[PDB]
């Protein structure tokens, strides 16, 4: 039928995609 | 679900009579799925020979 | 080129050699740094002329345009990530390595060394973006449209193959741009009519005239994952500038008929502009943007002369940064509401007040004040055209007119209130929907303060 | 009401032309092996009358 | 001289819609086989007067191939009156 | 049964070496007589009343196509009486020699030889073996090449394409999309012949290729295009990509390697001050994409794949030599500056 | 465990080697022949 | 045959408006024989006296627009200027065309036979105007 | 163009030979590389890196063959210019010598916009 | 393990810049010009080459 | 069973091993009458590899190794929950006959790949001629709809081509309706009150349906009592062991017969059922869409990449 996620803001912060490891996603982008 | 619309009537429409694209004529026939045998008409009463005051 | 394609080739089996979700941080960080690499040997000097090696590059001397095409790899995988995280690991490998494959044939373009061999790579792209636009949509005239995509590109640049096989053993050979010294003029005939009109209307066809078209508001509109080769068909919009290349030599002498390219032109560019006022889908609000001050560079090179090659080429990479970004905004602010709607997203700049700059520091890039790298492309094409003929201001002016209307349409949609709806709409702008909104405009007003580097031979 | 007419009425009109002229190629081929062998016989002969065939 | 236009006139038994056409298949086999002596004749006729003395061998060999070609297809020709009785080339099914 | 089909399947590749190796215009009727008689069984093997009512479709149109022939012989004996494969010395033979050679390749007259006999065989697995056919004639048409009339060679290869790729937009029997699109590939090789008759063997080792590549990749089961949809997402999803990049590759885009031939043969179209011939033909064989597309627009974006039916077990066919085929079929633009100088 | 065939398995093993040789012998040879013709 | 060419080329040129659309008749005639032979061998059989295919007017087309298509030509090659031109020859493609038009109505047929049929009139007195060649030799 | 069917003829020894580690015999059998491992993905291996046995011996085919391939490739270009020549040095009648002219004898059009 | 994934793919810059350099080694044509572009009699227009 | 060309050039598979032990035997029954009592318990003397009826998982029951997956994966309309009969549904009722054709046939592929492959004798408990007397009384129950009905309808005249018939094909002792306490005393709580409709209706089918096949060459032995219990048993043992080769065979038609000389009978049977996918190669679907037989495009076409784990379970390197 039809499955969509929402706001990936589970009261975590989030950057891109998850916790962790991807949170050095940002560091990789800023940085 | 969302991606796209992958309807049903995109095989149908694709259905294979002809192809029919701008126009409706006289199709051919919804051709055999198995192999192509219908026409089976193969029988006679064989010879009736009377061998009898000859 | 010595080794640009040979590390960003290096890139495709890094990966598919990776391990899971890693995928997306291994290959956004190995991209960034082939920007030193892009920067490094080249921007060199300077006089007449940097022949690179050999018969694969002459190092995009006097138009540089192409570090613009390494930031998009580490660009638009990180806008790609917001709605593509649902399908397999086996495609989500597919969708980056086909647009390395796309990058990887750009980067002997715009170089090219020749002119048979930018034709071979100007058509070796094409079967990587019709991929990004039939598969990796929305709902349906995704068909149709990955049609009306070929068949004026195709139709068009077949006829450059009889002309540029026709120069190839009638004059030595085309192979260097640079055995172009012996040119031999180009005369008023009845056939060097159509050895013009065939070798220029391939071009035509990708940068469109008001005419033909109609293919541009077809893939704009039915768009892949979020702009994801929507950045890229803006930089191949662009990337069809080798009119540069050849009508600057190669019959230099027609302008005889330059008319009914110049006026439909022209007069177009009034039009298609003014046309979209009334657009209620926003993707395709900014879609008519881009055939309007695109179609202003076409009666910019037809018209010779430098001070137009001053602001012909900065007017390439103008909305090369502009109307990126726009399609970014749009990329954004539909994860949230699922319409492209323009009437349905209202209620807005309260909820989100940190992209309200996002919006107005794209819009006034259109108004283009004058300290810019837009008001340094446009007047320098007006102060060309006007010595033409000097009644070409008027239409030209009521140019600026409109599209000061325009862009604040697009503005001002959002200054309203009571939201009336949406209890969805949450999410406030995170972290990744401001960095790459930014990387925009953090080089495009940048080369404001030393824009020589942005400038032709000239 | 003309940039979505009359320049799509032009162009898509060359779709709708080849394929009224599609339909005249398969329909018009319905079987008749009769009709392939008379048929072969006027190419046969106006290749003769023609032109530069016979010259 | 005239024995060649006579017979090149009788070249013209092939004529293609009485090859194929009309039904009773079997008359347009016939003068599939009767196209020879009329590629028979017309070779022998120029073999022997204009003396090669070798190539005469060749009119033996054209009936050799043509009577196995002619064979051959008149075996599918009763597969054709075996399915049904009747040949009738207006018979068609797979259509083109 | 199995013995004898090898040596029923052995002598089709005889037949077409006598046409090769001759000095003789006999020993060439005799090479693709037997052609004609080694075919007939292959056609049989399932004995199903469309097959019998096909073959019989195909035999008597290549046994006239036979007979001309060796009218056309007979013809130049009479005249000046050598027998070398070589110039034909008159027009009224090489006139009925070239159109009497134009049905066993069939050109665009001569029609329906191609459709009629290609559809609807129960043997649809190969059917391969039509590419003999196409290959014993174009050995003929390397030799008798300096004697045309130059309208006819070009006017039955003018209508080729006009008349191949009009006749499939209106299909759906994918035998009948490989049927059609082979009167294409007819019509850009024999367009050239007069002009510098080598490199027109570059567009049949292409074609051969190509061709043979495309039915190896149907014997899973595909036999209609609705039945091209069921296979993505049931059989293999690596199948539905290598069937977009053939198709790709065989509608003539430079990123692949069937743009191979044009690329090169309009390099000698033009240098001989013909323009409006390539030019026509060029896009020509551009609604010769619009086979294929709309094809790859069936495989490639999941459409339907309905009636729930799992094939949990593998597949145990015989690809063979299929590894090998998209890699040449495919790949090699780069690596051929002279393949016309290996075949030259 | 493992279990091949343990009859092919080597013959593409040995198929090259033989291949190789043949060529690097006929590469070295007619590297050669260049300077004894020439 | 290319004779008529070589009658329809070489004498008139603009001038002697009769014989230019008398022969200039006979080549668009004879093409309406071409277009019957195979609408009455592809097409099945008509009525009783073949060639009486299905809607006729086949040789009926084809010859009146061979009649007007010097016709057009040789008023107009006079009387504006006196050379023969593209721009001359080109009024022959639309009314030329519009017989097409006239017969099986217009509205969607009759300009699109106005159109086309302009373009390629004008390009055949342009092609020996500036030599082309279609089927060359080197 | 003399000594008939032959696949390269005697007469091709004064042709470098064209040695190895040049790009082509590089991408000879890169093709095959690649063409080893569809031939593991056709068949459902699940592997991608599988028997080597089969992932060797595609590389020895096509390097060897394509090797001995080009020895006539290079050949023909080179029976090529050979006869070429030879036309341009007989008949200098067909082949004049032109002038030198420096830019003092030209007078081109002049068009200026 | 030790990431050939990782920056060892970078380190094909130098890979790449070594067959960088092997066309200018061959296209050594002419030391003879005369616009600064001299190799008149000196050590230093021979070299870089 | 042929093993490719080469092997078959050497040793022929039509007549070493079937010295008359082809004896292709099965049985038809109805329900609580003919299931093990009497079929199970003749596999010796004769020497008959048994093979069961049906089920969802058969194709679980094959290519391992082998528990079977669960019904999600082979979602069918599921034994005991088809019992509500639903007349009115999305639903559907006949999509259990699809999966219940296509895991008949398989065991019927596998009986002649056995046969010629070894020699046994194999009984069927019910063959692929017994799916129609189903649909008698699943049609005059309002549980199906037609444009469902002629659909394996066309399928019995396209798959069915090169299937040799049974033997000595026996109609087992049936009762007078009986099978009404049948189903209640031997348990089976949700084979439920579904009255005579059901009951009397494929009871009439097995007479005037079944009847060709029982009047084809091959003779029948049919019974109609109680059961065998020691008097069927062994009359359908020993008499029907002289009817496997001397009261055997009228017309003949299954033997490996005359082209049995490496010929179309002995090869292109015994090389068309090896590899069993080709043999429900023509068991596609519908044109399009049949409004039963479906299944989404990517819901629940994403319940494909969960039955695709790995999608071969074991190769390693090397080898
Ligand atoms: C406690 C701290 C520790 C100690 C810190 C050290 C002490 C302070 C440092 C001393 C001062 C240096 C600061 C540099 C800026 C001012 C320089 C200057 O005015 O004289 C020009 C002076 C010229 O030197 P010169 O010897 O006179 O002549 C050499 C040239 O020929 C001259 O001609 P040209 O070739 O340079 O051309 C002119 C033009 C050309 O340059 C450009 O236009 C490049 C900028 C655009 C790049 C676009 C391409 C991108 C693609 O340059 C400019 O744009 C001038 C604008 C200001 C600098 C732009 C910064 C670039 C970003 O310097 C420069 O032009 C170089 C600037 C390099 C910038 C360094 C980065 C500094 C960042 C500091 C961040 C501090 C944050 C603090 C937080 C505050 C919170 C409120
Ligand atoms: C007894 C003959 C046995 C061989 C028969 C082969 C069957 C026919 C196969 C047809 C495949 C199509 C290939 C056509 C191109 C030939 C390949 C080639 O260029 O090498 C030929 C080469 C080069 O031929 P050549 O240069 O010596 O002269 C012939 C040139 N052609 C073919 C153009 C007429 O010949 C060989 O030596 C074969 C090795
Ligand atoms: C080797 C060339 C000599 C020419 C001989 C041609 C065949 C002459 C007939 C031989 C008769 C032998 C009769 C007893 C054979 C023993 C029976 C048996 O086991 O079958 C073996 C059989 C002998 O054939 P068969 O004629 O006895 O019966 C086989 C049944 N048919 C004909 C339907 C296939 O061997 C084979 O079947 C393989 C050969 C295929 C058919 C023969 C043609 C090709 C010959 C090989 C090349
Ligand atoms: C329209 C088709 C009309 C084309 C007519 C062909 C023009 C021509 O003849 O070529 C002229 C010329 C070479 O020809 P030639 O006169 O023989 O040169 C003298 C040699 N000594 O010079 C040339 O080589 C010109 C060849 C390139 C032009 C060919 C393509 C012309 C048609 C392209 C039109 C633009 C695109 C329209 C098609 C797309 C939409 C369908
Ligand atoms: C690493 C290889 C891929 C990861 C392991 C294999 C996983 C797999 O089996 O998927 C194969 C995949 C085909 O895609 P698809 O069929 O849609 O996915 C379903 C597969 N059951 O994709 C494939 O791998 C098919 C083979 C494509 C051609 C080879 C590319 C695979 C990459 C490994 C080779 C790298 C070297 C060659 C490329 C070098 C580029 C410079």
């Amino acid at each position: 039928e039809d499955e969509n996620l929402y706001e990936k803001n589970p009261d975590s912060h989030g950057y891109d995609k998850d916790p962790a490891v991807d949170i050095w996603n940002m560091r990789v982008v800023f940085f | 679900a969302r991606q796209w619309q992958p309807d049903v009537e995109w095989a149908e429409q694709y259905g294979g009579a002809v192809m029919y694209p701008t126009k409706e004529t006289a199709h051919w026939k919804p051709p055999p799925w198995n192999d192509v045998d219908p026409p089976k008409d193969t029988l006679v009463s064989n010879l009736t020979l009377n061998f009898g005051p000859q | 080129m010595l080794k640009y394609i040979i590390p960003t080739i290096m890139l495709m089996p890094l990966t598919w050699l990776s391990k899971n979700n890693m995928i997306w941080v291994n290959s956004t960080a190995h991209s960034l740094l082939i920007s030193f690499t892009s920067l490094l040997l080249m921007n060199q000097f300077g006089d007449n002329s940097l022949n690179f090696s050999l018969l694969f590059f002459s190092d995009s001397l006097s138009t540089p345009l192409l570090i613009l095409t390494m930031w998009l790899l580490p660009l638009m995988l990180m806008a790609s990530q917001h709605h593509l995280s649902k399908e397999n690991l086996t495609r989500k490998k597919l969708f980056i390595t086909m647009l390395i494959s796309l990058q990887l044939f750009l980067i002997m373009t715009f170089t090219a060394m020749e002119l048979i061999l930018f034709y071979i790579l100007f058509e070796a792209t094409l079967v990587p973006t019709l991929i990004i636009i039939t598969r990796w949509g929305n709902q349906t005239e995704r068909l149709n449209a990955g049609l009306y995509f070929l068949f004026y590109t195709l139709a068009g640049s077949l006829p450059l193959l009889v002309a540029l096989i026709y120069i190839q053993n009638t004059v030595g050979s085309l192979n260097f741009l640079m055995l172009q010294y012996w040119v031999q003029p180009v005369h008023n005939s009845w056939s060097n009519v159509f050895m013009w009109l065939a070798c220029m209307m391939a071009f035509m066809v990708k940068m469109p005239l008001y005419g033909l078209h109609l293919w541009l508001p077809k893939a704009h509109v039915e768009a892949p994952i979020a702009g994801s080769m929507v950045l890229a068909a803006v930089l191949l919009k662009l990337g069809g500038y080798g009119m540069l290349r050849i009508t600057l030599i190669l019959n230099p002498m027609t302008d005889f008929m330059a008319y009914p390219f110049i006026m439909l032109s022209l007069w177009g560019m009034i039009m298609t502009s003014s046309i979209c006022l009334r657009q209620t889908d926003l993707k395709s609000l900014i879609a008519y943007s881009s055939v309007s001050h695109m179609a202003l560079v076409i009666v910019a090179i037809l018209i010779q002369t430098p001070w137009s090659y001053m602001g012909a080429t900065a007017l390439m990479i103008a909305h090369g940064l502009t109307s990126s970004m726009l399609f970014c905004l749009a990329n954004s602010n539909y994860e949230r509401i699922h319409s492209r709607t323009m009437i349905l997203a209202r209620g807005l700049q309260t909820l989100l007040p940190l992209m309200a700059t996002w919006w107005l520091l794209a819009s006034l890039t259109n108004l283009a004040l004058p300290p810019t790298i837009n008001l340094i492309g446009e007047l320098f094409v007006v102060m060309s055209t006007f010595s033409w003929s000097n009644i070409t201001i008027i239409l030209m002016g009521v140019n600026m007119v409109i599209t000061a209307l325009y862009s604040l349409y697009m503005l001002i949609m959002t200054q309203r209130g009571k939201y009336t709806y949406h209890i969805n709409n949450i999410s406030p702008s995170f972290t990744r929907e401001n960095a790459l909104m930014s990387l925009h405009i953090l080089p495009l007003l940048l080369l404001t303060l030393n824009p020589k580097i942005i400038l032709g031979p000239l | 009401l003309l940039d979505l007419i009359w320049l799509e009425a032009i162009l898509p009109k060359t779709i709708s032309l080849a394929q009224m002229k599609a339909s005249t190629l398969v329909t018009n081929q319905k079987g008749l092996i009769k009709l392939y062998f008379l048929s072969f016989l006027i190419t046969i002969l106006i290749s003769m009358i023609l032109f530069n065939f016979h010259e | 001289s005239m024995v060649y236009m006579n017979i090149m006139m009788a070249f013209t038994v092939s004529l293609v819609g009485l090859l194929m056409y009309r039904s009773h298949l079997m008359s347009s086999l016939l003068c599939l086989e009767g196209m020879m002596l009329s590629l028979f004749v017309m070779a022998a006729l120029t073999i022997l007067n204009s003396h090669f003395t070798l190539a005469s061998m060749m009119p033996i060999i054209l009936l050799v191939f043509a009577a196995c070609e002619a064979a051959l297809g008149l075996s599918l020709l009763v597969m054709v009156s075996n399915t049904y009785g009747t040949d009738y080339v207006q018979n068609l099914n797979l259509l083109q | 049964n199995p013995i004898i089909f090898i040596i029923i399947l052995l002598t089709i590749m005889l037949g077409t070496i006598i046409v090769m190796i001759s000095s003789h215009w006999l020993l060439v009727w005799i090479g693709f007589e037997m052609n004609m008689l080694a075919i007939i069984p292959i056609m049989m093997k399932n004995h199903n009343p469309r097959a019998t009512e096909a073959s019989t479709k195909y035999f008597l149109t290549q046994s006239t196509a036979s007979m001309l022939l060796m009218m056309a012989v007979i013809i130049n004996l009479m005249f000046s009486g050598q027998w070398t494969v070589m110039k034909l010395f008159n027009p009224m033979a090489s006139m009925l020699m070239t159109m009497a050679l134009a049905m066993k390749l069939g050109m665009a007259p001569f029609h329906f030889w191609v459709p009629e006999v290609t559809q609807g065989i129960p043997l649809s697995s190969g059917l391969i073996l039509l590419t003999w056919q196409k290959l014993a004639p174009m050995s003929v048409l390397y030799q008798i090449f300096p004697s045309i009339n130059l309208n006819l060679i070009l006017t039955l290869s003018v209508l080729s394409i006009l008349i191949g790729g009009w006749g499939g937009l209106n299909q759906t029997q994918l035998r009948k999309i490989m049927a059609y699109s082979s009167i294409a590939h007819m019509g850009w090789m024999t367009a050239v012949l007069p002009y510098n008759p080598t490199m027109t063997l570059l567009n049949l080792i292409i074609y051969i290729i190509m061709t043979s590549t495309m039915f190896t990749m149907f014997m899973a089961n595909s036999t209609t295009t609705t039945l091209s949809l069921s296979h993505t997402w049931n059989k293999t999803p690596i199948m539905t990509v290598l069937i977009l990049a053939t198709l790709l590759s065989m509608g003539g885009l430079p990123p692949l390697s069937g743009f191979m031939p044009k690329w090169m043969i309009i390099q000698e179209m033009t240098k001989n001050n013909s323009i409006i011939l390539p030019t026509f033909m060029a896009i020509t064989a551009l609604l010769n994409l619009y086979f294929y597309m709309r094809l790859t627009y069936s495989t490639t974006l999941t459409m339907f794949p309905s009636t729930n039916n799992m094939k949990m077990k593998w597949q145990f066919p015989l690809m063979k030599k299929m590894t090998f085929l998209p890699t040449m079929v495919v790949l090699s633009t780069m690596m051929l500056p002279l393949t016309p100088m290996l075949s030259v | 465990h493992g279990s091949p065939n343990w009859l092919k398995v080597g013959l593409t093993l040995g198929t090259s080697v033989f291949l190789w040789i043949y060529l690097i012998k006929q590469h070295n040879e007619d590297v050669l022949e260049y300077k004894r013709r020439n | 045959a290319k004779t008529v060419l070589r009658q329809y080329w070489d004498i008139p040129e603009g001038t002697e408006c009769h014989r230019k659309t008398y022969a200039t008749t006979s080549i668009g005639g004879a093409a309406g024989l071409v277009v019957s032979a195979y609408s009455v061998a592809l097409k099945t059989p008509t009525s009783f006296l073949e060639g009486v295919a299905r809607t006729g007017r086949y040789t009926f087309t084809a010859a009146a627009i061979g009649a007007i298509f010097g016709l057009t030509s040789c008023i107009s090659a006079q009387v504006r200027e006196k050379p023969d031109d593209p721009l001359n020859y080109l009024i022959g493609g639309c009314a030329g065309g519009l017989i097409l038009g006239a017969r099986t109505r217009s509205y969607g047929i009759g300009a699109a036979a106005c159109a086309y049929m302009g373009l390629t009139a004008a390009l055949v007195k342009m092609g020996q105007l500036e030599g082309w060649q279609v089927f060359a030799e080197p | 163009g003399r000594a008939t069917f032959q696949f390269l003829p005697d007469e091709a020894r004064s042709l470098p030979p064209p040695k190895l580690t040049d790009p082509r015999l590089a991408f000879v059998g890169f093709l095959g590389y690649c063409s080893g491992l569809i031939d593991n993905a056709i068949r459902r291996r699940p592997v991608l890196l599988a028997g080597l046995h089969r992932q060797l011996l595609y590389i020895t085919s096509f390097v060897f063959v394509g090797y001995y391939l080009l020895k006539r490739q290079d050949y023909m270009y080179a029976v090529r210019d050979h006869d070429m020549f030879s036309y341009i040095k007989s008949h200098p009648e067909d082949f004049p010598e032109k002038d030198k002219k420096t830019y003092g004898e030209v007078f081109e059009e002049f068009h200026p916009v | 393990r030790d990431h050939w994934v990782h920056v060892l793919v970078p380190m094909g810059f130098v890979f790449g810049y070594y067959l960088d350099r092997k066309n200018d080694e061959k296209l050594t044509a002419f030391r003879n010009k005369s616009l600064l572009y001299k190799r008149e009699l000196k050590p230093n227009e021979e070299v870089t080459w | 069973l042929q093993y490719g060309p080469l092997a078959y050039i050497l040793g022929e598979k039509a007549t070493k091993k079937m010295t008359e032990k082809s004896k292709l035997i099965t049985v038809d029954g109805n329900i609580c009458s003919g299931k093990s009592k009497l079929a199970k318990e003749i596999a010796e003397k004769l020497g008959l590899k048994h093979f069961p009826e049906a089920g969802i998982h058969y194709v679980d029951s094959t290519t391992g190794d082998g528990k079977p997956l669960p019904v999600q994966f082979s979602g069918n309309c599921s034994l005991e929950k088809f019992y509500d009969d639903p007349k009115s549904n999305d639903g559907n009722s006949y999509r259990l006959q699809a999966w219940l054709y296509a895991s008949r046939l398989l065991q019927y592929a596998d009986a002649l790949e056995h046969l010629l492959s070894t020699g046994q004798g194999v009984v069927l408990e019910r063959s692929i001629y017994s799916d129609f007397v189903f649909l008698e009384a699943m049609y005059r129950q309002g549980f199906i709809r037609k444009q469902c009905v002629d659909h394996y309808n066309q399928v019995k005249k396209v798959t069915i081509c090169e299937y040799l018939p049974p033997h000595v094909v026996v109609y087992v002792d049936v009762p007078v309706p009986e099978v009404q306490s049948r189903i209640q005393k031997k348990g089976n709580p949700h084979e439920m009150k579904i009255t005579s409709a059901y009951l009397q209706d494929i009871e009439n089918a097995y007479k005037g349906t079944f009847l060709p096949e029982m009047s084809e060459k091959c003779e029948v032995l049919q019974y109609s009592a109680w059961e065998a219990q020691d008097a069927e048993k062994v009359v359908e043992d020993i008499e029907y062991l002289k009817y496997d080769k001397g009261p055997w065979l009228d017309q003949n038609d299954r033997n490996l017969h005359k082209l049995r000389m490496l010929v179309q009978d002995k090869l292109e049977v015994l090389n068309y059922t090896s590899i069993p996918v080709f043999l429900p190669e023509v068991t596609v679907g519908a044109h399009q869409s049949d409004q039963v037989f479906q299944e989404f495009t990517e819901l629940p076409g994403r319940k494909y990449r969960a039955g695709y784990n790995e999608d071969v379970g074991d190769k390693w390197i090397w080898l």
